[PDB]
């Protein structure tokens, strides 16, 4: 959605231009970044159940407070739940390191989420936690490469700088 | 709106599923011929004042009644709009050639365009010649087989990229007719 | 009221802090547009008079209101600080749509998508599309009737087509941003006596610029364009279909038949089980409230209540290999 | 008509052929080129 | 489309204002006009053929190179247009000075020229110098009379000088 | 400041071009019609102690019952306001006969006029009937020529019209 | 705005007067030269394309600082907008002389165009220059002098009007200073 | 607005010249050392909203008397505007980071700032405190010398990238004054 072609192809269209050689030149460098974000995003979707059991315990562990009767956990269905949105939240990571921009997290994932955690009550500042810790179990050599590592991590702070 | 890229993950949102492995290397071919696109469309986008002045007037001469009074291209006030809108046309199939797919031909030029033709009095019969003039200059220039103007490119194989973007300018011809 | 020279206020960006009147109207958009030149001119505030420039305020602003002589003193307090230089052209659509004149005739009026498609074709000239609904709808939920309005005059959007000394007009363009954007701006303007005022609801445009689908229908668009472009159209021959459509814009037909929801049911000799069609899919409604000994539980049979075609997917999705 | 269109390009071009070898052959004399004492020493670099 | 009496009756419309005694004053200058611009209008509707024919080749006798391969009358179906051309904007004077203002010639000849002779490359010095051979070659007492060619003339170089 | 002369002047700035030729043959229309209103400018010049005292009583002969008490007419001042007041009107109709158009009037006599007269509680039919006296006094060979009554006539019942 | 009728009128308003027999021998004298005056109109708008380039041109080939880098008609967007403000003046000098009196040139053109061209960084002293041009083209045209054109025209004086198109261009170049 | 190219080619086109082979060498340093400046600008993105909360907070522990009635921070309504009007100073920033000049943030964000703030009384030496914790922020996070984060990069020197944005930051001080 909001990509590099599309943000240069839209641009066009509102001064009424074809595309130009400045517009050909910006998907010159959408060719050389994708081999380090593709890889980012291959290692995340056959590593994405383990990565959100830790990451989801990590809002528990610290937050502990919201297992209480008359929190946001009351029961096991809704924790079952909670390890939902935070599945939902790392297959639009994985979304957007395909696209290359911000464009499935910020029309799926960050548009209306003020309103619906407020009035729910769910807290923004535990669901920061489980994506703070994915963000630094991260040691690049390991998981990924080193320009993968980077990519992952740019749309993760992103998510966060978005919910705070 | 939306490129090749944004494509296969609107398909893959409406199964729930991440966008594995399987799903990329169609995707990493799209990034492989990736320069011979960006001479695909440079190649439209050069001499493409020539390409909608040789296709309006190549319509005006095998339907030569638009000329006459009573016509859709009569005056000087219809023949400025009818060489403005064939280049809206051109102007958005190099968006869709550019990107890879045709949501921004089908979304912001011809969602619409037959109902503003019929309303407004256009032939619509006449205008996909236009288009179909406009569809044999673009794959004989992205294969290098014009015999007035050629350019110079790598050797190589460009048949593909000819035979999608005719299927850009076969989606103008049924959104109109 | 404010001061004998002012632009703008507010100061909602800083650069209105330091920004001076233009001292001429701005000029038209410098595409080609082959309908405009069969167009009347534009009423701007050097070349007019005070009579040319509040019957123009009037035939666009207001749509045709038919302001009686005592009636709206508000917007005779607004015009008689725009004759005495206290605030623009631009300004004064602002004090106008601020006013109750402007809220006791299309607000608490009309309904609440059909406030937000009259302020395109009073303040802007054109019809939105749904992403541009749901922003300017939010407003009216959060922020209220004020904030909506500020949002069209202090818009990129107007400063280029109007500026300061342009009163708001229909600007035909030439290349559009989308096809549609041409052809719903036709079909909200239409040309003398039409006046959006017991037209309770649209209704065609409120189903129209509610999917990016859904092109509308060509002869309420051949209908408005100027003469001259639709002669050889209207004899007799597309004639007798704008018959039909004034008869049905007018009266307000909803367009639950035609246009959206679309369903070809089934022959009539196919099911012969509850006799006519008139009263074929008919079962009750029934609603009890069980509150005291105040019931009213009434059971009305209610009509010929259709298919979602939207709420049935969930069907063929939610068991699609699964149950 | 056609028979000047067919060699209005072919003119010119030879034309501009010939007046860059009169700029060239002005640049090498100040140059200091014709002035060795290997082209003063021919009858032919006498008159040039 | 532009007229003395379409002026008054939209400057009327404007305001929303009944026909006054301003505009009543305005078309009694109609009036005395229609004797002199109406047989400007009959000599050019019945010699029509020769002005035209003569004018049209001043345009080649001062633009040889339009005849050369590639330009803009390079054969003769390409010539036969110019001298329909020419034909055209003869006849939106004769409508000119019939209806009594530059209403034709405005929405018929001179709207969106500009737009079709940089499209097509047609030179439009080469159409003025079409029009200004026949405002020279009026003669005062010999093809009208003194105030049926000022009328003849004024719409000539209306034409003039939107084309330059 | 609203004649034929500022009509199509004001028009033709609106749409940005130069005086065309339906513009400079509608000020033919203010030559041929100025030998009439500036006679009949002439007339009323030279007679307007006249006719206001054949005009003024007859709102009093008419309408008697505004020199009763509480009324409109108390005192001697209050009626000679209202042969003030009428002159007023017959100077406006001069100023209208000279510059050929409705301008004098509309600017300075009936913009704002209906919003004093109520407040002031001055009967508008006793304006008028001051007015139809003088338009039926016209009498086409004794008082002026027989075409410059006519626009001498025209004046008179817009002012009626605007005052209806 | 304001003609050449309704000025008397606003003086006969300020004191109450009729306006009689006595000032209207002057207003009588300009329907007498009526005809003189229309056309004096038609000789300006006629010639009005060829009075801006070359009053422009002859601004350039006077001052050729302007043309210059750092210059204030240097490239073609700035040439562009100088022509553009020099046929705005052309024309409302016209609607003036059609009128009788400048209150169009001083209200719709010239209020606020001194302090307009201080703040873009026009020269003022070259914008004399060139209604200057301006001047002495109209001032040959409407009394039949020019050297490259002429009209046909009945027999007689006309230097009334063309010292009174010499003050409405002697306007515009005392307001901008 | 303009770049860091743009603004070599407009310094060639008021000598009338042709940009070649001197500054040319200044621009090819400006491409090789540009990876470094992409990291530098992500550095920035990547901590915005802890940046932005302590410094407008550094700014309240400063001087405490925003908090008291009288204070221009004192609402819950004007801590909010001032903590989105250090955020659209963040942004500017980093398009003049990542353009290469500071003519994005002259043109569309200190044009008339100084004149909202006087007209608004929002005080002048609470704001350069409130800017200059920003811009030590900003050195902190692109030399890597940030006490509570630390982010991974390839080894080498920046310190003319942390020596660039500082005389941005400090251009905003000084139109603010
Ligand atoms: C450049 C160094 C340079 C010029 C360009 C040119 C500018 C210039 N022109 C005049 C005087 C006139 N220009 C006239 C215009 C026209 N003549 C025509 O017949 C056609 C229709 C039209 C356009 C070409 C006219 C009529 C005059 C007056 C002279 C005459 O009677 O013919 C001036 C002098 C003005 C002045 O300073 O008083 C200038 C500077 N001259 C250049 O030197
Ligand atoms: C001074 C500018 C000229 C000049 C002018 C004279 N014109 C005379 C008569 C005349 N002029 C016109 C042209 C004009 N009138 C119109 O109605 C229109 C278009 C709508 C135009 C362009 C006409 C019709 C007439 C006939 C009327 C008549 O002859 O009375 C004229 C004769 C005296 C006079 O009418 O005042 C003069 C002196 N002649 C010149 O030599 C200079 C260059
Ligand atoms: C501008 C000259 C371009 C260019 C364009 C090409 N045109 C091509 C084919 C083509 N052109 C026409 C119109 C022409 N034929 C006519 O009969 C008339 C007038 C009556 C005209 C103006 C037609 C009809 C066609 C064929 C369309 C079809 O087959 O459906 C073309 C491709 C084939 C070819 O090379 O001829 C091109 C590239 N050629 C140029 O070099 C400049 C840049
Ligand atoms: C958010 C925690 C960021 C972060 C920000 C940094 N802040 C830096 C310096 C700094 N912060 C403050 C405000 C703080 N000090 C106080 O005394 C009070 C309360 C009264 C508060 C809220 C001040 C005053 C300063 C110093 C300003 C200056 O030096 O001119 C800073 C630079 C120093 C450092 O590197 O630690 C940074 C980077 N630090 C982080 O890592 C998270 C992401
Ligand atoms: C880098 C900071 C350290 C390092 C850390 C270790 N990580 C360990 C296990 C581990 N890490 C992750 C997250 C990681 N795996 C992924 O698939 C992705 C995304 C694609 C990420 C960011 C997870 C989920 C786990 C658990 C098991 C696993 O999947 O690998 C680990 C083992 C200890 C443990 O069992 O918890 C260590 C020591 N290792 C290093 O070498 C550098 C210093
Ligand atoms: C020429 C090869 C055709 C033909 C063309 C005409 N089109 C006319 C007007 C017109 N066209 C459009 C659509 C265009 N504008 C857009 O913004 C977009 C999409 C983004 C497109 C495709 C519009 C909206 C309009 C009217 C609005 C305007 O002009 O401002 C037209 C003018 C009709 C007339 O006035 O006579 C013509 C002649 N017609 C033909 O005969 C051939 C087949
Ligand atoms: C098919 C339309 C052509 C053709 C195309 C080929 N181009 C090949 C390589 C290549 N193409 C470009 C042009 C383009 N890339 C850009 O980045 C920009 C501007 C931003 C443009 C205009 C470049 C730079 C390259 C270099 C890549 C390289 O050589 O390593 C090519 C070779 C295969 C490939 O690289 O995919 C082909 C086949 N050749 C043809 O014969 C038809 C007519
Ligand atoms: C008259 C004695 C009729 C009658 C008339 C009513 N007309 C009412 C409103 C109305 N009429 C028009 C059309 C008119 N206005 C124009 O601007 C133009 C053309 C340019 C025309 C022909 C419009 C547009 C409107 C609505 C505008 C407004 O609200 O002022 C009307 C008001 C309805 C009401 O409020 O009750 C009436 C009563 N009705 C009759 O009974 C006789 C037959
Ligand atoms: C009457 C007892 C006075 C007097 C009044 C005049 N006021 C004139 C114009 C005018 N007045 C205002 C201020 C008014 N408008 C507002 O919106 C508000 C407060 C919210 C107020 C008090 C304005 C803005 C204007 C200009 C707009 C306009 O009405 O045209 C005026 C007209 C002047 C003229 O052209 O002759 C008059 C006569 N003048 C008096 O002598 C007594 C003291
Ligand atoms: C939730 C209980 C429903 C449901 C609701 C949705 N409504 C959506 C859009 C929408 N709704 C309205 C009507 C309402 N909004 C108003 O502002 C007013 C009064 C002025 C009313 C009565 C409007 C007008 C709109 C469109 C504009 C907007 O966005 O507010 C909507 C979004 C659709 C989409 O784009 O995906 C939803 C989901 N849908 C449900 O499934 C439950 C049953
Ligand atoms: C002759 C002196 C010229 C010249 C003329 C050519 N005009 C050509 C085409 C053309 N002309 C117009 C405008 C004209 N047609 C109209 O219908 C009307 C008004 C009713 C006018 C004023 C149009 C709209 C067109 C294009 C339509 C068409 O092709 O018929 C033309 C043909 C160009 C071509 O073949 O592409 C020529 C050659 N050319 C000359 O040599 C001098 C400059
Ligand atoms: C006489 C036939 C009437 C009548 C006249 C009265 N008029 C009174 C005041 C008044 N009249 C005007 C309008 C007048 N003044 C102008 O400047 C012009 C046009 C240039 C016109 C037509 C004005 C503005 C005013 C108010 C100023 C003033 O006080 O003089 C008047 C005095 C009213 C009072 O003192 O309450 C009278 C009596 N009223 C009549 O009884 C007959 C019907
Ligand atoms: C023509 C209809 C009759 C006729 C009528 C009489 N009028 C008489 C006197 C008279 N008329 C006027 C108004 C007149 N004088 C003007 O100065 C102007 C406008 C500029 C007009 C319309 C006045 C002021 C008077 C009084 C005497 C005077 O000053 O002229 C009149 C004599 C007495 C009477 O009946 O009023 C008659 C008979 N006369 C005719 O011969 C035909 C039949
Ligand atoms: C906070 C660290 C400051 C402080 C800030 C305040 N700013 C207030 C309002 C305001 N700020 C701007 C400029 C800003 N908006 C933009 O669009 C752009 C760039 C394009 C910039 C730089 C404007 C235009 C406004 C007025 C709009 C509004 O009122 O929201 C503000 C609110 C004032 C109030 O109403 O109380 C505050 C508090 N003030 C401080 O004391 C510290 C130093």
């Amino acid at each position: 959605m909001k990509s590099v072609i599309t943000t240069v192809v839209s641009a066009a269209d509102a001064a009424g231009r074809f595309p130009s050689n400045s517009d050909l030149e910006s998907i010159q460098g959408n060719i050389q970044r994708s081999a380090a974000r593709l890889e980012a995003a291959e290692k995340l979707a056959g590593n994405h159940e383990a990565v959100v059991k830790e990451a989801g315990d990590a809002c528990f562990a610290k937050y502990a407070y919201l297992k209480n009767p008359g929190e946001a956990g009351e029961n096991q269905e809704k924790i079952n739940k909670c390890y939902r949105d935070v599945d939902h939240y790392m297959r639009l990571v994985n979304y957007c390191l395909v696209v290359g921009g911000t464009g499935p997290l910020d029309e799926w994932g960050i548009a209306g989420a003020r309103e619906v955690y407020r009035t729910l009550n769910l807290p923004t500042s535990a669901y920061v936690a489980s994506i703070a810790y994915t963000r630094d179990r991260l040691c690049v050599p390991r998981d990924m490469s080193a320009q993968a590592g980077v990519e992952f991590s740019a749309y993760l702070d992103y998510l966060i700088n978005a919910l705070s | 709106m939306l490129d090749a890229f944004s494509r296969v993950v609107v398909n893959s949102d409406a199964k729930a599923a991440y966008v594995g492995g399987s799903d990329l290397q169609a995707l990493k071919s799209f990034i492989a011929d990736g320069n011979k696109r960006l001479d695909a469309v440079n190649s439209i986008v050069s001499n493409a004042s020539c390409m909608v002045s040789d296709a309006v007037s190549g319509m005006i001469c095998e339907n030569p009644g638009l000329i006459s009074p009573g016509g859709n291209c009569y005056t000087n006030r219809r023949m400025a709009a009818c060489l403005r809108d064939g280049e809206i046309i051109l102007r958005y199939v190099s968006y869709a050639l550019l990107a890879g797919d045709a949501s921004v031909l089908e979304d912001r030029c011809l969602n619409g365009l037959k109902e503003t033709y019929i309303a407004l009095g256009v032939p619509t019969n006449s205008s996909i010649r236009a288009v179909s003039i406009m569809k044999a200059q673009a794959v004989a220039f992205i294969t290098n087989t014009a015999t007035e103007r050629k350019m110079s490119f790598a050797a190589g194989d460009c048949t593909s990229l000819a035979s999608e973007v005719a299927s850009y300018f076969d989606r103008v011809g049924a959104a109109i007719s | 009221l404010t001061l004998p020279g002012t632009a703008e206020t507010n100061l909602a960006v800083p650069s209105n802090a330091v920004r001076k009147v233009q001292p001429y109207p701005i000029a038209k958009p410098p595409s080609y547009s082959s309908v405009d030149s069969l167009r009347p001119a534009r009423v701007s505030r050097m070349d007019a008079d005070w009579a040319t420039i509040y019957e123009q305020v009037r035939r666009q602003v207001m749509g045709n209101a038919y302001v009686m002589e005592g009636e709206a003193p508000d917007i005779d307090v607004a015009f008689s600080q725009l004759k005495g230089g206290n605030l623009t052209v631009r300004e004064f659509v602002r004090a106008v749509g601020k006013s109750a004149s402007y809220r006791t005739r299309f607000m608490e009026a009309k309904s609440s998508y059909n406030f937000v498609l009259l302020n395109f074709k009073h303040f802007l000239g054109r019809a939105p599309t749904q992403e541009e609904v749901s922003t300017h709808i939010q407003i009216l939920a959060t922020s209220g009737l004020e904030a909506e309005i500020d949002s069209y005059i202090d818009s990129d959007e107007y400063k280029a087509l109007f500026g300061d000394h342009v009163v708001p007009y229909v600007v035909y363009r030439g290349t559009y941003l989308s096809s549609e954007r041409f052809n719903r701006m036709v079909k909200a303007n239409p040309g003398g006596a039409t006046s959006d005022k017991a037209k309770s609801n649209l209704n065609m445009i409120a189903t129209v610029a509610a999917d990016l689908p859904t092109d509308a229908i060509d002869v309420m668009r051949g209908l408005p364009s100027p003469i001259t472009s639709e002669t050889l159209a209207f004899g007799t021959a597309y004639y007798w279909a704008k018959v039909e459509k004034e008869a049905s814009e007018g009266r307000s037909a909803s367009p639950i038949g035609e246009k959206i929801g679309k369903f070809d049911h089934a022959p009539i000799s196919t099911y012969t089980s509850l006799c006519s069609y008139d009263k074929v899919n008919k079962a009750p409604q029934i609603s009890v409230t069980n509150v005291g000994s105040d019931e009213h539980s009434y059971v009305s049979v209610t009509s010929k209540y259709i298919a979602p075609d939207m709420a049935a997917a969930a069907q063929m999705l939610a068991d699609c290999q699964k149950y | 008509a056609k028979f000047r269109g067919s060699v209005l390009a072919e003119r010119g071009a030879m034309i501009t052929k010939a007046e860059s070898a009169t700029a060239s052959v002005i640049t090498s004399l100040r140059d200091g080129l014709y002035s060795g004492e290997a082209q003063l020493l021919t009858a032919s670099g006498q008159r040039l």
